[PDB]
């Protein structure tokens, strides 16, 4: 809506921008009163009212119990990596059973995990003292980050940890010193040095140790969101397809909005979506049927509203640029439009201009001087009751010259003419105090 | 690698009592090519920046009138292109119909007047000109279904349309431009300069050429005494235009490069949507899928400001180029009045 | 009212440009507020400066836009001023042969008049009117030699042949004064036979 | 890479700064200048784990290959609850009235 606020701050007028082409014009021009002309109009016609959610129908739940509730975790110097695949990551099953004192995600928001799909997941697992979970993050330093387990700067994933001082009593080891830092996700299992004494320090974990020294399990999940088949997904249920309508959609967690149709696209065997040179995602593989759908813009194509002044009339005409008049009810999603707009989809006063279909102006065979320039030789005028009429503009008066090889016309009289030519010479000498404006 | 030749070496045999007088002359016909308009580009600034998404569009409202100000600028360019065309052509709004006989005093205007045997009311020369410039990107006007093809049907012009970039057609169609030039050559052939000053006064064409010789300072008899030579030289010179235009693509390069420059600008503008501008992704839905509002908005803001900066660059370049086209159109309008509707003493 | 529209739209364009520039200060540019003191009141420098930077960069961008538009518009006004200065020299301080430069018709005079941010030229022109058809000939053959108009054209009013100036019908007796002779009259296509009076 | 650093070699006094017999009361926090020494803080990895290590204007991963024109160490004892107040722009009993 566009709302007009009084000086007392009461609303005194409003425009429902979706209502009709004049309302879309007013909202596009940010103004309640519009001068005579033709104006490009921004799409407020259509908004999606439906979600098309489609996900692979993998149904095996991910192995949270085996990964998180293993009988023991590795020593951090000997952290173990496992691939997680073909499963549903309904992590809410844990809410009943554990609480995590760290759950921190990189490149993904944790609230989004329940409706993303990942092309790869690896869970890294190790035991460290509670004070050191601080070090399990990109760009950290310390005995863990330097010599036991390094995350990359480009990490995307989540770090998860919880205290297990009751479970993980015993001896566990960490590398206190190394001649060089570890590379990201490098591991170094070497126990003895060249002479035979061990290079590894020992955690003594007991429930009796101070909290900072108490054992925490850490799981590090590393993710990928490639243009490749989904391997792990959130628990979302899949809906039916809704083609040929502007809808919200969510394919394998790739959200968006647009119009879905069948497509001629050849995809690669692994490919899940396609993008044009703009990175506009123009196609997607349906994960249910494996068929390729085209995605079109909801707003697709140019629309312009033709009006006399709103002081003169609330009548308008609409030009559907490059559209044929039989296609307008489909290039515009007229089923999704208001009734007041769907009037401008169809009917009498449709006229195929080379600029596009013109609707709501009656075509007239008499040519006139151009009032409102529609384009490609067509102009429109508010014309006698009155209506918007559209016509081919007259280039000039028809005339002929009575040429002959021995005839001449000589002027027998003359007119003294005085003609006014108006020329701008100056403009206002604007000036800006740049500090007073900005600060 | 070499030093430029500045020109042919020459000398003038000056003496205080010697003069050279021309004993003969050549009727020369010379082609001047002038750009008058450019593609009336148009941008849906919301569709370009926010790509049909409500979350981004609600963020874009917080940048205020930037989009409205850019559209105001480009519509100023567009309206000016029609003004440029109506100032060069349409100076005479008497649509002098093409005379039935195309030979005046021996001068054969048939190649520069329309030919009624053809379906398109251009002159023969104008048909060459409209063939010799090519809209190398297939020239927009992509029909409603055409962007939904196979992979090989992907096209920068479909990328343009999907991202809110469009070209409006000119107000005067080529048949209307050709109608003005037909009227302008018809008046000159049959009424000389008089129809520029007022009502067209018919005059015999050789008698009009005789006045034009007097304007040069060649005595009126020198025309009539050589009229068949002069007419043949004119006719052959027109044929040499026709031969060069049929063979040679470079003649209209000043128009082809206006097409190329504006096509290239739109291509870079769509390609800029593939930039990240330091966001985690160039793709808006990918951020909104992967991140929650508290931190998605920081990434969206990088895209909005970078994309919005890329539009403002394009609109500035178009304003610059449009000022150059206006200057060329103002010059072409002056040459219409002074070279076509008259005879010019200006060297 | 429309006569000075070329002046009113220069005024309107510059007014609209300043109004949009002040209104642009109401934008947040993705800061928590469009209002600078509201940020500085509510946030500590450690993090206000991040929000203030968003305002500075967006506001400064809005100035750079305005100044670019003004440079563009000023180049247009300069071209108009240079042309107006040329019309002052050529149409006011003289008489111009340039066909359509000092109004339609043949230029006699023009007068400059001041207008706000502009000039109005009152161009005075001769417009020929009430034209009449005449038979005409390129030359007269008198005694085997061809006579051509010294100025103007040979015409006949049906009965009789005269020489007249081209832009105003004022027929004169074809005299060896009004004409020059050049060559034998065989060569001139469309030659005619008439007396040339010799005073 | 041409790497060139001053050839100072005395290790910084980590044991005397960190492992002092007692720290000050936070109202009476003590400042000491640290100078002419090599800040190889990895000697601590063997012996002490820090539950906070937070840096401002410098990434902690870069400390091992920077040089500093001055260093001061402030030392005090507080309850673990209050360590969050030892940061720029904080408030609380420590940030307001002690340090
Ligand atoms: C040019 O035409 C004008 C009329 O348009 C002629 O002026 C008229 O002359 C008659 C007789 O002298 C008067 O009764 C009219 O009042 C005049 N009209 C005006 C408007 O003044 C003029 O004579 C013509 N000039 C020539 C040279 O023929
Ligand atoms: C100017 O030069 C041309 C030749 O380039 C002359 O044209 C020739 O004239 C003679 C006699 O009139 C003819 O026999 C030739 O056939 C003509 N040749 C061509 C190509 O036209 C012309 O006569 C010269 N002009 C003048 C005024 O002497
Ligand atoms: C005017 O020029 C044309 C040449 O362009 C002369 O010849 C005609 O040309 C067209 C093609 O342009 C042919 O289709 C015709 O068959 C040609 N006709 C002849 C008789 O050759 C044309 O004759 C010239 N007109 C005059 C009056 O000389
Ligand atoms: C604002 O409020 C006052 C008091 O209610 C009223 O008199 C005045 O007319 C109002 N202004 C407008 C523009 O309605
Ligand atoms: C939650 O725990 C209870 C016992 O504490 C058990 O009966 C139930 O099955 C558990 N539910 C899930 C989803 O694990
Ligand atoms: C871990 O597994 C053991 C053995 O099944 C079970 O007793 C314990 O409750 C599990 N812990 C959690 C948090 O599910
Ligand atoms: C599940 O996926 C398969 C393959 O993608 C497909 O054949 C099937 O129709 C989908 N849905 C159901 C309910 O089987
Ligand atoms: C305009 O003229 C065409 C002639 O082709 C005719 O078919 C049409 O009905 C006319 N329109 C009106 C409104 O008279
Ligand atoms: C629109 O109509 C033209 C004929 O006037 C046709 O060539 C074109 O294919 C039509 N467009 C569509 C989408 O059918
Ligand atoms: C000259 O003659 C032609 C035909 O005889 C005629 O159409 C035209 O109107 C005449 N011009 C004038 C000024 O009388
Ligand atoms: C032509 O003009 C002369 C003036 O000397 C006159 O005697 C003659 O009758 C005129 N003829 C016609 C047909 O007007
Ligand atoms: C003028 O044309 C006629 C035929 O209409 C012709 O008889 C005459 O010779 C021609 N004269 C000139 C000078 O063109
Ligand atoms: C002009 O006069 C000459 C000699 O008297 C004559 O040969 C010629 O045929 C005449 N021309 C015309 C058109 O009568
Ligand atoms: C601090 O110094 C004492 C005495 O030398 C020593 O026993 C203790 O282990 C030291 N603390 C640390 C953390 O090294
Ligand atoms: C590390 O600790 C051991 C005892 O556990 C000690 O002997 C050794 O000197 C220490 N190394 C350093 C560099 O402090």
């Amino acid at each position: 809506f566009m709302l007009k606020f009084n000086e007392n701050g009461t609303i005194t007028d409003a425009v429902d921008c979706s209502q009709d082409p004049l309302s879309e014009l007013k909202c596009t021009l940010k103004s309640f009163n519009v001068e005579k002309g033709i104006y490009q109009t921004s799409n407020f016609r259509v908004s999606p009212t439906q979600e098309v959610v489609r996900f692979p129908n993998i149904t095996n739940l991910c192995p949270f119990d085996k990964v998180f509730n293993a009988t023991r975790f590795p020593s951090v110097y000997a952290w173990e990596r496992t691939k997680i695949s073909d499963c549903v990551a309904d992590y809410t099953v844990l809410y009943n059973s554990t609480s995590f004192s760290t759950f921190k995600c990189y490149g993904v928001s944790p609230s989004k995990l329940i409706d993303l799909c990942f092309t790869s997941v690896y869970a890294d697992t190790f035991l460290i003292r509670s004070s050191e979970v601080r070090q399990v993050a990109p760009g950290q330093t310390g005995v863990i980050a330097d010599y036991n387990y390094k995350l990359p700067d480009d990490f995307t994933g989540c770090v998860i940890a919880w205290n297990t001082a009751k479970q993980d009593a015993g001896n566990y080891y960490y590398r206190s010193h190394r001649k060089t830092k570890l590379k990201p996700f490098e591991r170094d299992l070497s126990n003895s040095d060249e002479n035979g004494v061990r290079t590894l320090s020992t955690y003594d974990f007991n429930p009796n140790v101070p909290i900072e020294y108490q054992a925490t399990r850490v799981v590090v999940l590393s993710f990928e969101l490639l243009n490749a088949p989904a391997t792990v997904c959130g628990p979302k249920l899949s809906t039916q397809l809704v083609k040929n309508q502007c809808v919200n959609f969510n394919f394998n967690g790739l959200k968006g909005t647009g119009v879905l149709t069948d497509s001629s696209k050849r995809f690669q065997s692994f490919q899940q979506f396609g993008r044009d040179a703009s990175d506009f995602t123009d196609s997607v593989r349906d994960p249910q049927t494996l068929e390729i759908l085209d995605i079109s813009p909801c707003s697709f194509g140019g629309v312009s509203v033709i009006t006399p002044g709103t002081n003169a009339s609330s009548e308008v005409a609409v030009l559907y640029q490059d559209v044929n008049c039989t296609d307008v009810p489909t290039a515009i999603h007229a089923d999704q439009l208001t009734p007041a707009w769907r009037v401008y989809s169809t009917g009498v006063n449709v006229f195929q201009t080379q600029a596009g279909c013109l609707i709501g102006a009656e075509h007239v065979n008499a040519s006139y001087e151009c009032d409102i320039p529609i384009g490609a030789g067509i102009c429109a005028s508010y014309h006698t009751q009155k209506s918007i009429v559209a016509y081919t503009m007259s280039l000039g008066a028809e005339n002929s010259i009575a040429y002959a090889n021995n005839s001449i016309a000589i002027p027998t009289n003359f007119s003294i003419s005085v003609t006014t030519e108006v020329m701008p010479v100056s403009m206002a000498k604007t000036s800006v105090d740049c500090t007073m404006y900005i600060c | 690698a070499y030093t430029m030749s500045l020109g042919a070496e020459n000398s003038i045999a000056y003496a205080n009592n010697s003069i050279a007088i021309p004993t003969n002359f050549s009727i020369s016909v010379t082609t001047e090519v002038m750009p008058v308009s450019m593609a009336k580009t148009s941008v849906d600034c919301t569709m370009y920046i926010c790509g049909d998404s409500q979350e981004c569009s609600n963020l874009l409202l917080q940048y205020g009138s930037f989009c409205t100000q850019l559209n105001r600028a480009l519509t100023g360019i567009a309206i000016e292109q029609d003004k440029n065309t109506q100032e060069v052509f349409a100076q005479v709004k008497q649509m002098y119909k093409t005379p039935a006989i195309k030979d005046f005093g021996g001068f054969n205007f048939s190649q520069i007047l329309p030919d009624p045997s053809k379906p398109t009311k251009r002159s023969f020369i104008e048909d060459l000109l409209f063939n010799k410039v090519t809209l190398a990107d297939a020239g927009f006007m992509k029909q409603y279904g055409e962007c939904l093809g196979d992979i090989s049907a992907r096209d920068l012009i479909c990328a343009q349309k999907f991202n809110g970039l469009t070209v409006l057609p000119p107000l005067l169609t080529d048949e209307m431009i050709a109608a003005y030039t037909a009227a302008l050559v018809s008046g000159t052939a049959t009424a000389g300069w008089t129809f520029g000053a007022g009502a067209a006064l018919q005059i015999p064409f050789a008698m009009q050429m005789a006045y034009r010789f007097n304007g040069i300072g060649v005595t009126q008899n020198v025309l009539y005494e050589n009229q068949k030579q002069i007419a043949n030289q004119f006719n052959k010179a027109i044929s040499q235009i026709q031969e060069s235009l049929t063979t040679t693509s470079t003649a209209l390069g000043k128009l082809q490069d206006v097409v190329n420059q504006n096509a290239q600008a739109l291509n870079t503008l769509v390609k800029q949507l593939s930039s990240n501008f330091g966001a985690i992704s160039s793709v808006l839905n990918d951020i909104l899928s992967r991140l929650d509002k508290v931190e998605a908005e920081v990434q969206i803001d990088r895209l909005i400001t970078g994309r919005l900066q890329s539009l403002q660059t394009y609109v500035t370049q178009q304003l610059i180029r449009a000022a150059e086209i206006r200057a060329s159109a103002n010059l072409a309008a002056t040459k219409m009045s002074e070279c076509v509707l008259g005879q010019s003493k200006r060297v | 009212s429309t006569a000075l529209g070329k002046l009113q739209d220069v005024v309107n364009q510059n007014a609209q440009a300043l109004n949009t520039l002040v209104k642009q200060l109401s934008s947040n540019f993705g800061a928590i507020s469009s209002v600078l003191n509201d940020i500085l009141s509510r946030l500590d420098k450690v993090e206000a400066e991040v929000q203030i930077d968003r305002l500075i960069t967006g506001r400064l961008q809005s100035l750079q836009t305005y100044v670019t538009q003004q440079l563009i518009r000023a180049a247009e006004i300069r071209a108009s001023a240079n042309l107006a200065a040329t019309k002052m020299s050529e149409c006011v301080l003289g008489q111009s042969k340039r066909v359509d430069f000092c109004g339609k018709g043949y230029h006699l005079m023009s007068f400059p008049q001041a207008a706000p941010h502009g000039v109005v030229f009152l161009h005075v022109t001769y417009v020929p009117s009430q034209e009449r058809n005449f038979t005409t000939a390129p030359a007269i053959c008198h005694e085997g030699k061809a006579y051509f108009p010294r100025e103007g054209v040979f015409v006949s009013n049906g009965t009789s042949w005269f020489i007249t100036q081209r832009n105003f019908y004022s027929p004169q007796i074809i005299t060896t004064d009004n004409t020059f002779v050049a060559g034998n009259c065989d060569v001139v296509i469309g030659i005619i036979n008439n007396t040339v009076y010799d005073p």
